[PDB]
């Protein structure tokens, strides 16, 4: 549909990540969410009748979980990783794999919200 | 008078398991045997590994030992020899065998095939021994400039690394262009060096691959239609290209390339395929020799430049090696034995190949004489032919010619061979033929050799067994007996071909009798068998998904690896644009098997002038207490 | 990257041997995507042309892209922090398109170039950030400072190599000096 | 239907094996290992009971080429084919026995002929080499100069020829052009003829069954 699409996009603008963090980390996190949790969602929502209604409640739960998952990825990138220097690109690459993995797990779990 | 024989590979190797098969023909009771190896000249690298021979094994045994490498590194420019002196009871037999310095192979793998300055180089160095197993040795690596001056030197150990040594190098910003080289060599044997080439160039990745495949991989000189080349262009990710393509033709002789000015053409490609023809008038007028026949041998080359209607990207693709020939087939005698036996089938392995070099498929060959014989080639371009031989001493002049239909007789391919007869001991007429099937054998299926025999009825009771050996990759693999009851003239020995026999095994055989005035003699034979070239194990990669194909960028997918247990895989993913830009110096199983086969000691595909010749051709050394011993070898490579 | 990856696997097993799998190819492809085309390097202060190529692979759906070149403080082009550069193009189905952009590099180093698309009436986007090298105008030449033969007895030997003139050296450019040592073998 | 309840996963058949052999010369066994339902078994290691060190592996079409030598004796020969696939208990291996009587000559003159041949799934077009192996003592060896051979296909004499044998050799290889006319099988017969004993005419023959891909 289209009204559903506008509602979902309006909802993925409330998401906020800290600006003080490093630029490449922000791009990595935003690209991960935009490719694993906004493209399939937008595709699924586009295929609804206009009369069908969404359920934004656990979509807000989606947003709460994506804040938590980004927080864990940032913590693992900052100091948890030990095989390499902190704040370094190889630590980012090492953590991005499982960041996207839990992110796709979240999307797969939350694919049941989009209907009543 | 019992004999005691030692059979060992002709050239030994440092730090490897080398087998020495011991027999004691016509020996009664147990005999102690001790094998000791000493440096030549002088005198004790090893004197261990003694054995006790028993009639329970029909008096046959093997003693394996690994010679330490030390005196060995002092002198290397001149060949060095060791003496294998073994004592059978109170009788001593010794034989001097050559020792090489080569101890293993290093297969270098670089992820890409073209690098830009300021980009890191990631490469691996596999370390395997002559038997293709992981080994722990120390390597040295030097990375050469285009001119050939080392830029980086390093030393690594393969110990506890399972034979893989990942490495790196960040190319300096201000460097020379052209081919670079990486040379790696084992630390013990610095005179054998392995290498690969990676190119440093200014490039940006293309967007689509251009393929030019002519309709025939050659050009008939008397064809009045001209060369037929098809240019096809598809995007990298599987879509058709619309654009305009320029092409040009030239004559490539030796190393000088001359182009044809009247040949460049623009042939617009619709739906990603275009076709241009080089009329024979252009080919004749471009060259300064009007004699068309004198142009044979030289090769054409096609240079195709494609530009999209967008005009945003241009790609070049060149197909060289289009030979101008008068005959579409080339008959080779590489695999045929050069010596035969009077009064036996003489199996010919003709190798019909296309002019470019690829094997020919489904082509009928024939022998000019006795034209009643005719065959047809198998998958690998080898046609089994059999020619019966009269029992005569004259050399046999075999000529083979291709007899393909719808081809004029002035246009087929011919070749000639000289084959000389096996020479017995004192014209005793005691031979041995070892008939066998030769095809694209696959590991696992059995083979039935035919230990055919020919000797007078006066001595058919003296021979009761046939010894046989199997060379493979440079060392004896199996060595056993073959009992034959007297009065039986053909013996079939079922051979269990495992996957361990890749890619070829040089089966030999012999017996021993006493005849004429009562002098010992030995009669031998050899066979070369080609097995299909694949892994000794198995590995394959496929995709976990069974649905929702064409993954979008940024999407997880799971790839499944079906490899042997306990193994270790190493992965690399390369954009196909890189291979479009430079597709040379890749790594695959074919090159590994080619390198392994290029180091085999044997240097003739079977049979020989006589028994000493047969053994030396196989790559062995048969010496006995009586004296019948093979000829000495002191060169790493057999004469060309 | 929208391309065809070729994945090669090499086995190293202790007991069996060594394997090399046949290459396995996965063909990554999207319905509508940008393929920005850049030269390897563009010389500083000299105007060059950059093409954005937009693809559409819907079988029968005409598309309405809105490309855009975000501002970059390094280069110079029509984009500015106050005004944005937008072409609203139309892509016929199963057809490409080319958009021309002119950019003047201004500072050295490695600089990024990006274009961002946004389909109309559907909700599809694709932007590509590619980085190209910019180098100061000049050429690579390698003048030999000196060649000398070392002989401690015929010439110890205290030898000094004066620095080269570097008269034509381009400013703010790294210069590498290579020193090679090779012996002189004699025989017979 | 047809899911058979069995105590052995293989069944050994002797349909294709010759029921008669020649004393003192190779005898080619063609075992046909099949699944209990009837489908041809593939890649099963079958072996003979005696000299268990000899074994083979069955080809794709379901026949495993096992060769066992024979003593030059007139007594009937007993074959106990016994599969030995791994991951199966010795109570699970399928077993089978067979008795093959010896070829009987004329007047016990010890004349035999044997046509040793490749045994795989021949495809039309490629050539097959048959070995006209002969056994005869040198007393009467100058009397044989050729081997007549015939080809039986679908109930007709497809191609009858000759094979000249220059006296002095005991093996000659006759190349056969297996065209597409040979589908699916051909029974290559052969014979010669000499004057033996006190001047009595006699003939010695043999035959081979070859299966071509259908
Ligand atoms: C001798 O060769 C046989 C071949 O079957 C092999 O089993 C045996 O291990 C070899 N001897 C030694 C000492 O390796
Ligand atoms: C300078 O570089 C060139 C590469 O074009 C090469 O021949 C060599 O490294 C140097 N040659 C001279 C003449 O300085
Ligand atoms: C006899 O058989 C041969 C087999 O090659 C065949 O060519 C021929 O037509 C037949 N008939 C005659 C009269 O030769």
């Amino acid at each position: 549909a289209n009204n559903h699409i506008r509602t979902v996009l309006k909802l993925f603008r409330t998401i906020d990540l800290d600006d003080s963090k490093k630029s490449f980390y922000l791009t990595a996190a935003k690209y991960g969410i935009q490719t694993q949790l906004r493209e399939p969602i937008i595709r699924i929502v586009g295929g609804y009748l206009p009369s069908t209604k969404l359920s934004e409640a656990c979509v807000k739960n989606m947003i709460s979980e994506v804040y938590e998952i980004e927080g864990d990825f940032y913590s693992k990138f900052s100091y948890a990783c030990e095989d390499h220097a902190p704040y370094s690109v190889e630590c980012l690459e090492d953590a991005r794999d499982d960041y996207l993995t839990q992110l796709v797990e979240l999307f797969k779990e939350t694919k049941k919200c989009l209907r009543e | 008078s019992p004999m005691y024989s030692i059979i060992t590979p002709n050239i030994l190797r440092l730090e490897s398991e080398e087998t020495m098969v011991l027999e004691a023909h016509d020996a009664q009771g147990d005999v102690p045997v001790t094998v000791t190896v000493h440096d030549f000249p002088g005198k004790l690298v090893l004197s261990s590994e003694k054995t006790v021979l028993t009639p329970a094994t029909n008096h046959m045994g093997n003693v394996t030992f690994t010679i330490p490498a030390n005196e060995f590194k002092s002198e290397k420019g001149r060949n060095k020899f060791v003496t294998v002196q073994a004592t059978f009871g109170t009788q001593v037999v010794e034989k001097v065998v050559l020792v090489s310095l080569q101890s293993g192979y290093l297969f270098i793998q670089t992820d890409k095939t073209i690098y830009t300055p300021g980009s890191t180089v990631l490469y691996r160095i596999f370390t395997v021994n002559h038997k293709l197993l992981p080994v722990g040795r120390t390597v040295m690596v030097n990375i050469e400039n285009p001119e050939g001056i080392p830029v980086k030197q390093d030393s690594l150990s393969s110990q506890n690394q399972l034979g893989v040594l990942p490495l790196s190098w960040d190319i300096p910003e201000l460097v020379n262009m052209g081919q670079w080289k990486i040379r790696a060599y084992y630390e013990n044997s610095p005179q054998q060096v392995f290498s690969t080439e990676f190119e440093v160039k200014e490039y940006v990745l293309p967007s689509f691959e251009v393929i030019v495949e002519p309709t025939e991989k050659f050009y008939y000189i008397y064809n009045e239609k001209g060369l037929e080349v098809t240019i096809t262009a598809r995007f990298l990710y599987g879509k058709k290209v619309e654009g305009t393509a320029f092409v040009i033709f030239g004559i490539q002789d030796g190393e000088q390339r001359i182009s044809l000015p009247e040949s460049l053409k623009r042939i617009p490609i619709e739906d990603g395929s275009g076709e241009v023809v080089l009329s024979r008038k252009v080919l004749l007028d471009g060259v300064q020799n009007p004699r068309a026949e004198d142009l044979v041998g030289k090769s054409l080359y096609v240079s195709a430049t494609v530009i999209l209607h967008s005009g945003s990207d241009m790609v070049q693709a060149e197909r060289s090696g289009i030979p101008i020939v008068t005959s579409p087939y080339q008959i080779h005698f590489t695999k045929t034995p050069k010596y035969f036996k009077p009064g036996m089938p003489f199996d010919l392995m003709v190798f019909v190949t296309n002019p470019d070099g690829s094997p020919a498929y489904r082509v009928p060959v024939a022998v000019q004489g006795e034209d009643t014989v005719q065959s047809l080639t198998q998958g690998d371009g080898v046609a089994k032919l059999s020619i019966n031989t009269h029992p005569s001493q004259k050399p046999l002049s075999i000529t083979v010619r291709t007899k393909k239909q719808e081809l004029s007789e002035a246009e087929q391919a011919t070749r000639t061979m000289q084959a000389l007869p096996y020479s017995t001991v004192g014209n005793s007429n005691n031979y041995l033929h070892l008939s066998v099937l030769r095809t694209e054998l696959r590991p696992g299926e059995t083979l039935n050799v035919n230990f055919l025999l020919r000797m007078d009825r006066a001595h058919e009771a003296k021979i009761r067994y046939y010894t046989y050996l199997i060379m493979n990759k440079g060392r004896l693999l199996k060595a056993g007996r073959q009992v034959r009851e007297p009065g039986q003239d053909l013996v079939v020995l079922p051979l269990s071909i495992t996957t361990d026999f890749i890619p070829s095994f040089r089966l030999v055989a012999y017996y021993t009798l006493i005849g004429a005035s009562g002098q010992r003699e030995v009669v031998a034979d050899s066979v070369w068998v080609d097995v299909k070239d694949s892994c000794v194990g198995s590995l394959v990669v496929k995709s976990g998904q069974s649905e929702d194909r064409q993954p979008v960028p940024g999407q997880q997918m799971t790839l499944k690896i079906e490899g042997d247990h306990g193994a270790r895989v190493v992965l690399v993913a390369v954009d196909k644009g890189v291979f479009v830009l430079n597709k040379k110096n890749k790594l695959t199983q074919s090159k590994i098997w080619d390198v392994v086969e290029k180091a085999d000691i044997g240097c003739t595909p079977g049979s020989g002038k006589d028994y000493a010749g047969v053994f030396s051709d196989a790559g062995l050394t048969f010496t006995s207490s009586s004296g019948q011993q093979t000829a000495q070898r002191a060169e790493l490579q057999c004469p060309q | 990257s929208i391309t065809t990856w070729e994945i090669l696997a090499v086995s190293m097993s202790d007991k069996k041997g060594i394997c090399v799998a046949d290459p396995f190819e996965v063909t990554v492809m999207q319905d509508f995507f940008i393929d920005l085309r850049l030269p390897y390097s563009v010389v500083r202060n000299e105007q060059v042309e950059i093409r954005a190529v937009l693809y559409n692979y819907r079988q029968n759906q005409e598309l309405k892209v809105r490309v855009e070149l975000l501002h970059n403080p390094a280069f110079c082009s029509l984009a500015t922090t106050k005004r944005r550069h937008q072409q609203t193009v139309t892509i016929p189905p199963k057809s490409s398109l080319s958009v021309p952009y002119v950019i003047v590099p201004l500072k050295t180093g490695l600089q990024e170039v990006e274009v961002k698309a946004a389909v109309y009436h559907h909700f599809i986007s694709d932007g590509v950030r590619k980085s190209l090298k910019v180098v100061p105008e000049g050429i690579r030449m390698n003048k030999t400072v000196a060649v000398r033969t070392l002989d401690p007895e015929r010439l110890v030997q205290k030898e000094d190599i004066p620095p080269a003139d570097l008269s034509d050296q381009v400013p703010d450019t790294e210069s590498e000096t290579r020193i090679l040592l090779q012996g002189t073998p004699v025989a017979q």
